[PDB]
């Protein structure tokens, strides 16, 4: 994983998401104790983005058929790259909490959004 | 255990820093509030007279 | 192939079985339980875990939204109805009826303090009228459309 | 045992490497016993004791994260520290010779780049270096031959920096005095 | 022995801005690098080990250094 | 009104000067970089020989 | 019927200077940005193509 | 360090100096955030006394002559304790800051202060 053999967009997206998750992990204890109302606007926006991203990494697999009735789903690479770029840009923040849990594809995300 | 102790140490340090910053900010705001409050005396005295 | 964690803090909290749904797990899965149970009940552990996490996170939050309040109410009802006392035998049909009633939002209006007793009422009333439903389960191990509508 | 047997340490934290700095070298714990006895005179003069500046910068920026009303000098110090920290980064497989390091440190210390927005400093710096290497070669010769920075070379470098910064933009930029 | 040594005074470059700006290194000085897993110690070592191409290109061995790994 | 038309000629002159100087510098940089990249390719060619 | 055209002329003169200087500065910075962007794009494209052909050879 | 071994005046001077230094360290925070302007007249005078005493505590050394060319000197204990007893009231606050770096006794320092 280095831009020498991989496109630079992959590297940039990975660095951005890692930084966001690291900052959220840092702010964890203050959020838990003093609450979200104490932080500034930037911290609140990063907290919301971190929640969105953390929920988005989940995905259902076919091997879960025995345990849960949800069928399998698979997504290619370019779609994931574009979706992560969109999420880190911050243009999907209007969606509720449950809309980003156990989502395979972007069209599935839109369909679940229209279902609430 | 060991990890829990380190976690609580880190949390307490962060809390101490945040509280110190908030205290200093409030002490700063005290002076501006005191400057603002004492500006309505002449109008009150004249209207009472 | 599976373990159950029991904590004293939960026991003193009020949960008599005092099982921790966050960590307890079974490797076999849903293949063991009857098909009707898996149709009525499914992915409840995820709901309970997410509810506990959200309660921990938003225990101080300044304001609650519609979805947040709805989830809080639903999880409160679901946890409350799961309490069971000692020396109270129960059969599979009663369990599936109670689980369906809880999971289809038919008890949302009832306040929390009456969640338990109300249930203990309904299970009695069915025992004399429309009892054939239970018989059907014992011969089918599944629910039909007419039985569910009735 | 190995710490007590040798002298000089360079601690490599992982939190710093997680985001931001690529070299990820801790500054408040690292130390060198020899110190100035193993330095070059020119870069020692250019150093300007930025250690204390960085220390008070981090100490103040711990406080000023939620603070918007500050002393003007405090804000200037915070901005200088942030600019220096953002400057100090560097990619891999790219060694630098002494003269460009001295030039970059001199640019950082004197406050010439204080008007540059912190988001796009590095690229700008790189470009300057490249331009300095293309249309100018006397300053490198002087620093290589005498190992000291002359006042006239400083004036020429100031003129070059001003004329280059007049014609550089990143995003809604503004060239200023 | 203790009676066959001088003081240390020489600019041993390293090719890294932070290292030579903060913690200088001279000839005959033992410097330690202690790191956590997956941090980048070997990258710094390799950059230092290959920084001396220009030094080798010069004629006399006064600048030449023969390195070993 | 008479003064209103003095600066545009100077603006055009400096624009043309900027265009020619940037073209010259770009040409110099491009020819240089092509030169050392070709030289390095040749050098690794006799290296592999 | 003549002393208001004079105040109109004064009002126009009070803003003509600022409008002209602002337009001149805007055009100058636009052309400077265009020239620098073109030069940098040419340099980057030449470097990338040179690296590609060097790799090919 | 006991009152019954080195005299009561030594103990009193030590206690006064410790108290003054502790007060200065405590008020460092308000000095940093608001400055000495907001400090009361007593606060400002005690801050000046503390910084002047801190500057006065330093004494020139023997080996210092290898970089400053001034050999060190010694002072008897009685002269030092009497000088500090006099300084306790902060009378020398009108003297310049640069004149407070000690090189010896009090007479030579006073003469050099008058020689500035
Ligand atoms: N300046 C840098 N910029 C970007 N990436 C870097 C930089 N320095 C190191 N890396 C990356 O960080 C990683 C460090 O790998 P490296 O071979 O140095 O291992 P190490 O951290 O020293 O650990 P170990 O010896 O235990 O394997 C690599 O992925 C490397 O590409
Ligand atoms: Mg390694």
């Amino acid at each position: 994983l280095d831009p020498a053999i991989v496109g630079d967009e992959h590297y940039r997206v990975a660095q951005e998401v890692i930084r966001i998750l690291q900052r959220y992990k840092d702010l964890q204890d203050i959020i838990a104790i003093l609450g979200i109302d104490e932080l500034s606007e930037e911290d609140k926006q990063l907290v919301n983005r971190a929640r969105r991203i953390e929920r988005f990494l989940s995905q259902n697999m076919m091997a879960a058929e025995q345990f849960t009735g949800q069928p399998g789903s698979t997504v290619p690479l370019k779609e994931t790259i574009e979706a992560f770029d969109k999420l880190t840009k911050g243009e999907f923040d209007h969606l509720p909490e449950q809309a980003f849990f156990l989502i395979g594809g972007l069209d599935d995300l839109a369909k679940k959004a229209e279902s609430l | 255990t060991l990890r829990e102790l380190r976690g609580r140490i880190r949390s307490a340090g962060s809390i101490k820093k945040i509280t110190k910053a908030q205290e200093l900010i409030a002490t700063s705001r005290i002076a501006k509030a005191q400057a603002r409050v004492e500006a309505a005396r002449p109008y009150a005295a004249e209207i009472t007279n | 192939d599976g373990q159950c964690f029991l904590e004293s803090d939960l026991f003193n909290q009020g949960v008599r079985p005092a099982i921790n749904v966050g960590v307890s797990v079974s490797r076999v899965g849903g293949a063991a339980q009857i098909k009707a149970m898996k149709e009525v009940a499914g992915s409840l552990r995820l709901d309970l875990s997410q509810y506990r996490e959200l309660e921990a996170f938003a225990a101080f939050a300044s304001d609650l939204d519609a979805a947040s309040k709805a989830q809080l109410d639903r999880g409160a009802r679901l946890v409350e109805l799961l309490k069971q006392p000692q020396y109270s035998p129960l059969a599979v049909e009663e369990q599936v009826v109670a689980i369906f009633l809880g999971t289809q939002g038919h008890l949302d209006s009832v306040p929390v303090e009456d969640v338990q007793r109300f249930e203990s009422e309904l299970l009695e009333h069915v025992k004399a009228s429309h009892s054939d439903i239970f018989d059907g389960i014992r011969e089918t191990k599944k629910l039909s459309e007419e039985a569910e509508e009735k | 045992n190995v710490i007590s047997i040798t002298d000089g340490q360079c601690f490599l934290e992982s939190d710093l490497f997680n985001q931001g700095v690529r070299p990820a070298i801790n500054v408040g714990v690292s130390v060198s016993r020899v110190g100035g006895a193993a330095q070059i005179k020119a870069m020692k003069e250019v150093a300007g004791s930025l250690r204390l500046d960085l220390s008070q910068y981090r100490e103040l920026e711990a406080f000023a994260a939620f603070a918007s009303d500050l002393d003007a000098a405090s804000k200037a110090q915070l901005d200088r520290g942030a600019r220096l920290v953002e400057l100090l980064k560097q990619p891999q497989y790219s060694p630098l010779a002494v003269e460009e390091q001295v030039v970059a440190i001199f640019l950082g210390t004197q406050g010439h780049l204080d008007s540059v927005p912190v988001e796009d400093v590095q690229r700008f710096e790189s470009e300057l270096l490249e331009h300095v290497k293309a249309s100018h070669s006397d300053i490198f010769d002087g620093i290589r031959e005498t190992k000291k920075l002359s006042e006239e070379a400083e004036e020429k470098l100031v003129s070059v920096i001003n004329e280059f910064k007049k014609g550089f933009q990143a995003s809604d930029g503004s060239s200023v005095v | 022995s203790v009676v066959q040594r001088q003081s240390v005074s020489e600019p041993l470059q390293t090719g890294i801005k932070a290292i030579d700006a903060m913690t200088p290194i001279g000839r005959g000085q033992r410097q330690l690098i202690i790191g956590d897993r997956k941090t980048g110690k070997t990258a710094v070592c390799v950059d230092t080990i290959l920084n001396q191409r220009e030094a080798w290109l010069t004629g006399d061995p006064k600048q030449q250094v023969r390195c070993v790994y | 009104l008479a003064d209103a038309d003095a600066m545009h000629a100077k603006a055009l002159a400096d624009a043309k000067a900027e265009s020619e100087k940037v073209t010259e510098e770009a040409k110099q940089d491009s020819e240089r970089i092509a030169a050392q990249l070709s030289e390095q390719a040749g050098s690794e060619a006799e290296r592999i020989k | 019927a003549e002393r208001e055209a004079m105040l109109a002329k004064t009002a126009a003169d009070n803003r003509k200077s600022a409008e002209q200087v602002a337009a001149a500065q805007a055009d100058y910075e636009k052309e400077m940005a265009e020239a620098r962007a073109q030069a940098s794009a040419l340099r980057d494209e030449a470097r990338a193509a040179g690296r590609s052909v060097v790799d090919e050879k």
